[PDB]
């Protein structure tokens, strides 16, 4: 029950940065 | 690059706009194709796909038939009602609670006037505002979580 | 005892309010937990863990007065279709975890409402239930979806017997208003001690109060206390606890098709952004 | 009992991949 | 978790690679 | 041809031009999406909502059972309703994140304080959607939530009661309550939200996005 | 060094094709949703119950000619019980047709059609007989299943099959 | 009735958003303006 | 030879006043319509029936402490029947309060309020006693009418009057 | 001031000007009202319709009795429903007279054939309102009217049935039918009519009235 | 008098309008106050007052509970459905009736194209049209009334 | 007879279909009418006119065979609350119009469902009902509004007796298929003529057909007709007729307030047009 | 029984008076 | 009818006269 | 029943002309 | 179920309208045009 809340918070927060960085990287490798 | 067009600061119409704080969709990358036609669908499809995913992994439940003679022990409103609910139950004078509730929208209305004094958008250039905002945000989250505790342990959030 | 719930309230252990009939006699209150997986596939054995924690190094009053350890019990309401897994389908490592637990249905038929205990508190501080998820494909009246599980776990001796009379693991108030004179203490050679007490003078008055051994007194002689005030301190160190949770009887095709659609979506998103990239070019060439 | 896991993961993957495609597409914050 | 992590990586991975893969694939047959 | 057919009469071209002439400035980042995600959430609500009006039955004898019918026996009913549920919560949340972006961007200041005001109204409407939908399954939770909020307004002097009787169809929660809440949820609130969504967006297209930081 | 129309067109198709795919995928279950959930079924009376066959023969009219909430919801006449039921829905438009013992004919009141002891037409703008079906007698109630076996009344295939 | 996943979801997005928002104000409060205001 | 503002203004007022009149006239019955149709009423059980007072005393609990669909819809406790009913709606927010024979107190489970054999508070954030009312016994059923006569329990005026 | 407040931001004046700049030519006689009377009729429908959604109960067990409740025990219910009834028939009639004026005025010809087409659609929608409302009291007349029309589409080959099952919620008229018809009448048709009323009127404001005779 | 403004035939914009048959709200009496603000309310109030009057003098009735086993003898759709109903019941091939019905809207759609040949508005300057209209109108009224007769006496309208 | 409806169908003369049980025996069909005012105020006596027209100068077959005039009867269902006006509240001119009509309720209580006749056709070609409109003010369960009235009027002798056996005012088909030999004609000295007939030869065959006098034959000797074909012509010249209509139990305050509002509306309209007139002026001065 | 008549009449009177006021107001057809 | 006619006339009549009445009344105190 | 239809037709038709003429007359007496 | 008043109402308005409509076309077919078309 409570383990779910923490999983959900950590992941919703952090995965944003994964996608962010992934986007930025995709940008780096295309050149601009 | 993206693709970009600079403000035609030689256009008196655009200047008269900008003057009343309002010419900002005249310059930048073009909205058609670029944004509206290529990434908007990405945001929509994405928003839909997340909801679908959540809906399938954690589908809606069906509770028990309502019973007018049997109050549930567990009995909360949805999450976005927690703060107001904390306020409502934990304030013994009923009219005070109603008034405090209405104050949330009514208050929120006044904001743009109250904060119209200066013309700063950036929250750093309005420290007083940004502070009262963060304070309010905090009290809100606090109250919300408090809704989740038993009434006696509610305000202290069980620590003091 | 779990088997007194069935005896006094035969049809179900749970009142419309959600309150479990245990509380009706176990008047104290301690934390109770359930753990089931978030989802289970149809026709599968999984673990469902009840927790009934308490201070292991601490004993309570026995009926006569001793000071023995205390035992745990519990009722666990799982969804329609769910039942304790067949012994031959419980893999070994699980079987070890479960123990000598005598899972018994609340009544004939209610194979998803299981009673447990008395069990020795020392080792059954948590209690494993090997449970088998139903199958919508071979019970057309069992559907997929999300269902509730309600727990009602206890530890320590109750306070009321199915007859009505109080036990000795609670405090004994006081019979009347006024001045007390004598704190005697019988012991009929079978039924142990009985610290007897009387209260008087005020309205004529002479009445008596027998109080079973087990608790401690924090009263002394001659007091002028009222009618129904604590003259016995509180022996209970157990108490009852509830806990609800949800489990998803999940159809794998729902998941497999969802994953398909998600992939289709990520694919479309790609194509769109790549298309913009092509256009970002053409646009520089103008 | 781990098509279930791919299930949750796929949620996390479109959540991540959407933000990725947004940023990439608009060179973005 | 650990299995969730692995799957996640790999899931993104395939797709990142289908992206990158497809710029070039597309690009160096002159399409972007 | 066609463009010609329509152009001759309706001036389709001018339409095309207003679209292809709006530009997005450098300061507009990803959070400027939150508004449109909040909308996307609502369209989802409108679709799935409408769909459920084809099976759900707003009667104290029938409501709960129709909900279990949609869950169990209707084709993809479980999906349609799970979406309505989730996307209902997601709308409220994205709206809140949207309010964050507005405020921490000063985009609610002259000359846009009516956009901000209509926004507050939109937020009250959306919360109203949530509260009324919450009670439609006529289950234990929904029923006791109504039984609690409906009484709040009785503190208001002079009127209080009258207000309460008005939005519960008498003294006490019952069929009249469900009937009224159903009207609210599927007729009144959808129209209101449409109007004020209309105003919100119109003022926005007129004044364009706020300035840079 | 710039893609030609045919290459911009290729990318358009690749993209918007995939988008169309997602749309259809989402639109699919929504369509299936609106199609109502779905040989024959047990037969009921006015309140949609289930008829006790004992209380039926004991009390339901001299020379029974009786309406029953039959197959597909259609009210079907039920006349030891007779082999078959007579589907009472008039075949011109769709009015339920009354039995007339004083003439051994059914009469469609709406626009004047007539039938027999067996259904089967014989007058009126109604271009087909009243439909027939099996009426056996399971456990307590009556059971109705459709009549595939050809029309013992007309000859060739039944119009309902 | 309570549904953590939703609650944890709410919180992580509320803090990630408030964060990124201040990050964007900052990033601009600081190499601000250009092209004209 | 042209009316001045004050005369154009007079005609505006005369006209649009009359229009306002028609509007209010039409708006009137619409308002009255939305106000729900409306001493006390006969008391019912779970299905909203009417309770037979005979089958009630015969079978409804040792030392009756029982819920009834009482006045104004409120579930009222009914404890030869006792003088008065105890209005079971908690007075803090509005949860129905359970009777506790094992303590001679009512307990509001939602946020912890407590009461008596008589209603009347004694603990918890609940700022008022459980409401009382008349319980006589007409023909077959029970009849409930409101308690105007002051609080034989507190002293001064009852908070409901 | 105020005009100023709003003018600074929203350009209220331009709005005022589009209004005070339309003129009505000599050939526009009284029949050019029929459109607006047809609309006035509908607004009346929307008001009284909405009002009845606060008491009417779309269930085969409840519908008929709720109608007699509105007639007998609701304040002015008899009036509100009598108006909905009459004004429903008056809308269809004024619409027909409106179609007469259009045709015998040639106002449906280039460049206004889309106004005419959207008008036909409006007419089909309005008839759909009528047919669905007709069955909501779940009385003898309404029930047998549905039982008759719902079968018409089965003649259409390939689909026919499927279409029929779709707008009756299965084989045969019953609760599903009433549920679907209620959705239609109070949710689907009000939105559709709103869209196409919107298009109708927009094209009209754009192209102005047809020419003289 | 009324109050009137003549077409500014010196305005090329107005001419280019009129040319595509479309400048006619540029001249005449002014719509604001004159019409919109003074007589429109008269038409609305009038329309409302007539309906109210009818509603009170001849209020809505309540019929009998629907009975799925008992077909009414009397059983008509509303008046505007009479013609179609006449057609539907009095045409023995069902698909033909459906098609004939759909033909009413579909047909009505085609009209503006069909009649687009000439540019005449006035019905006198399009005798062929005006004739087919009056003929159709007549057949409609006839069919409608026929719905009201018994089926055998329906088409003859009971006279031949 | 009206009193046979009650006898065979006691609860009500009207089937769920709207068809009246009279038709069950009076198999022919002639026009029937009702006339009530469009509206009546509460507690008022008004006229309700049933019409049962037919060719006065034409007689029908009597049971034995005579040729007597024919009589009329009717059932009239008025709305709940409505009843035949009390004699002392029927003004004179009305009383004259009504006649010696013996209005009788369909059953005890149903004072709004009235049976009428047999009455002499010659003068009761139309039939007045003095009826008294109820009052919502002194019967809280009678409401204002619009209600239905159903009529079921007949004239001429029926075709089936409450027993089941046919009467003689209908035709008598034919018993069998085939060749007839003898058209006899009894007359047992009490029960009159019986033009007897037989049919034979085909399948052995010998069977007989007795047919009561009254009708005319259009058959002759030796025919080879089928089983159930008209051998008797049709005597009936009466027949049954139905008619429904609506009446409004009108509250005068509804009308009085409506008229008020209408006046307010005409007043506002005036003021508006006058206001335009003022403006039409100012506008010329520019 | 002739407030009833004023009743119907009032219907006829607003029907007539509305058309009258329309024509008058716009000098009309 | 005859009574309906009379009432009708008289009803219109009063109002026509209130109209005419009120132009002039209004007019010849110079208001139109 | 049928008398109602005719009344209604005659009156809806003819009263239009009464109001028409009444309007035209009101016009005549105002002067323009 | 049928309601003449409504039917008579429909007819009188249908014929009065069709009439007046042709009357207006005529009245203009005949002193047509002026001020420019
Ligand atoms: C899973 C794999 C499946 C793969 C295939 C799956 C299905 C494929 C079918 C879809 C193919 C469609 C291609 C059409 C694109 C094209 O021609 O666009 C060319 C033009 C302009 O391109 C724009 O493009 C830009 C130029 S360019 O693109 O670089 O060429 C630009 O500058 C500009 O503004 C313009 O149109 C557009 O794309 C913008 C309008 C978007 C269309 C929306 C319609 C909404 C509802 C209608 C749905 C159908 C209803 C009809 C029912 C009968
Ligand atoms: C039964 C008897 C009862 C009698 C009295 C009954 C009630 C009387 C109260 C009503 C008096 C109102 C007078 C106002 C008129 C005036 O000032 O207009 C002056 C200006 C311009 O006049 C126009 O007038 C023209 C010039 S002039 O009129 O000749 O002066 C003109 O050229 C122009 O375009 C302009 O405004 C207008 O009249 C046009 C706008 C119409 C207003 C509509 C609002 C819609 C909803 C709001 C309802 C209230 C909501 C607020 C709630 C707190
Ligand atoms: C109610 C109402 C209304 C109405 C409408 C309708 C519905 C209808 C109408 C309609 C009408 C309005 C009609 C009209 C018609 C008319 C006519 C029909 C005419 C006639 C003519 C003729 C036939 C000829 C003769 C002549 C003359 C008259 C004069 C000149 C000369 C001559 C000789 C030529 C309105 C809205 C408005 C308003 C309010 C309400």
């Amino acid at each position: 029950m409570t383990e779910e809340m923490l999983y959900a918070a950590l992941l919703s927060f952090g995965l944003i940065f994964v996608g962010w960085g992934l986007g930025v990287l995709l940008l780096k490798i295309q050149g601009a | 690059m993206a693709t970009l067009k600079k403000p035609d600061l030689s256009d008196p119409k655009l200047r008269a706009k900008l003057a009343k704080g309002m010419g900002h969709n005249y310059y930048g990358e073009p909205a058609w194709p670029n944004d509206l036609l290529y990434v908007f669908p990405v945001v929509i499809m994405g928003t839909f796909a997340c909801i679908v995913a959540l809906s399938v992994l954690d589908p809606a439940m069906v509770g028990e038939p309502a019973d007018p003679f049997a109050t549930p022990l567990e009995i909360l409103p949805e999450w976005y009602l927690y703060p107001v609910f904390q306020i409502l139950r934990s304030v013994p004078n009923k009219l005070l609670g109603v008034l405090l509730m209405a104050s949330v929208p009514l208050g929120l209305i006044l904001v743009p006037f109250i904060e119209n004094v200066n013309k700063f958008q950036n929250p750093f250039r309005r420290p007083v505002a940004t502070t009262i905002f963060l304070f309010g945000t905090l009290v809100t989250i606090w109250l919300g979580i408090g809704a989740t505790f038993p009434l006696d342990k509610t305000l202290t959030l069980g620590l003091f | 005892y779990p088997f007194w719930a069935q005896q006094t309230y035969p049809p179900t252990p749970r009142e419309p309010t959600g309150r479990i009939v245990c509380a009706n006699c176990h008047l104290a209150a301690k934390p109770a937990e359930v753990e089931v997986p978030q989802s289970v596939l149809p026709d599968t054995v999984f673990k469902a863990v009840v927790k009934i924690p308490y201070d292991t190094k601490l004993q309570q009053v026995a009926a006569d007065g001793s000071k023995v350890g205390l035992n745990v019990g519990a009722v666990l309401m799982l969804p329609e279709g769910f039942k304790i897994a067949p012994e031959e389908r419980i893999p070994e490592e699980l079987k070890k975890e479960v123990g000598d637990v005598y899972f018994q249905p609340y009544k004939e038929g209610q194979d998803n409402v299981l009673l447990v205990g008395p069990l020795p508190g020392e080792q059954y501080q948590e209690i494993v239930f090997p449970v088998l998820s139903p199958n919508p494909t071979t019970d057309k009246n069992i559907h997929f979806g999300k269902y509730a599980i309600h727990l009602g776990a206890n530890r320590g001796r109750g306070q009321i017997y199915p007859t009505g009379e109080k036990s000795n693991n609670n405090v004994f108030t006081a019979s009347a208003t006024g001045t007390i004179t004598k704190i005697a203490k019988e012991e009929d050679e079978y039924g142990n001690v009985k610290y007897q007490v009387s209260i008087q003078t005020d309205s004529g008055k002479t009445v008596v109060d027998t109080i079973p051994a087990g608790p401690e007194l924090i009263v002394s002689e001659g007091q002028a206390v009222k009618a129904g005030e604590a003259l016995t301190n509180n022996p209970n160190v157990g108490g009852f606890g509830q806990d609800d949770t949800e489990i998803v009887l999940q159809d794998p095709n729902r998941v497999k098709w969802m994953i398909a659609f998600i992939c289709l979506v990520m694919l479309a998103q790609l194509m769109l952004i790549l298309k913009k990239k092509q256009v970002e070019k053409v646009q520089a060439a103008e | 009992m781990e098509i279930d896991v791919l299930g949750w993961v796929a949620l996390l993957v479109v959540f991540t991949w959407s933000i990725a495609m947004v940023v990439w597409g608009r060179n973005g914050l | 978790m650990i299995l969730g992590a692995v799957f996640y990586i790999v899931f993104i991975a395939l797709f990142f690679g289908i992206a990158v893969g497809i710029i070039f694939a597309i690009k160096s047959i002159k399409l972007i | 041809n066609v463009y010609d057919w329509f152009q001759e009469r309706l001036e389709i071209q001018a339409l095309a031009d207003d679209v292809t002439s709006k530009y997005v400035p450098p300061h507009v980042n990803i959070f400027y999406c939150l508004g449109g995600i909040t909308l996307t959430c609502f369209l989802i609500q409108f679709a799935t909502g409408f769909a459920m009006t084809f099976y759900y039955k707003p009667t104290v004898t029938e409501a709960y059972a129709s909900v279990q019918y949609i869950m169990n026996e209707v084709s993809f009913g479980w999906l349609i309703r799970s979406i309505h549920r989730w996307s209902a919560s997601m709308m409220v949340l994205m709206m809140i994140l949207h309010v964050f972006r507005v405020y921490l961007t000063g985009g609610f200041k002259k000359p846009r304080e009516l956009t901000w005001i209509s926004g507050v109204i939109l937020a009250v409407i959306t919360v109203s959607f949530g509260v009324t939908g919450y009670s439609l399954p006529w289950d234990q939770v929904g029923y006791w939530a109504v039984k609690i909020v409906s009484g709040v307004p009785e503190a208001i002097p002079v009127v209080g009661v009258l207000i309460s009787d008005l939005l519960r169809g008498g003294s006490s929660v019952g069929q009249a309550t469900l009937t009224r809440y159903y009207s609210a949820h599927t007729f009144v609130l959808p129209w209101l939200i449409a109007v004020f969504m209309l105003l919100h967006f119109l003022m926005i297209r007129k004044q364009g996005i706020s300035g840079p930081l | 060094d710039v893609p030609d129309m045919g290459r911009r067109q290729f990318m358009n198709l690749l993209a918007f094709g995939t988008v169309t795919g997602v749309a259809l995928g989402a639109l699919y279950p929504l369509v299936k949703y609106f199609i109502p959930p779905s040989g024959g079924t047990t037969a009921k009376d006015k309140l949609g119950n289930n008829v006790k066959v004992s209380k039926f023969l004991e009390s339901h009219n001299a020379g029974d000619r009786v309406l029953v909430q039959g197959l597909k919801g259609d009210p079907t006449y039920i006349v030891a019980i007779r082999d078959y039921g007579i589907n009472a829905v008039c075949t011109h438009l769709g009015c339920v047709v009354p039995w007339n013992a004083a003439e051994n004919k059914f009469k469609c009141p709406c626009h004047g059609s007539q039938y027999d002891e067996t259904g089967k037409v014989i007058r009126g703008p109604a271009p087909l007989s009243l439909a027939l079906c099996h009426a056996t007698v399971q456990d307590d109630n009556i059971v109705l299943t459709p009549w595939t076996e050809t029309d013992f009344r007309t000859g060739e295939k039944p119009w309902w099959v | 009735m309570v549904e953590p996943l939703l609650d944890g979801l709410v919180l992580g997005l509320v803090f990630a958003t408030l964060g990124g928002l201040f990050y964007a104000a900052y990033q601009q409060y600081k190499r601000p303006n250009e092209l004209g205001g």
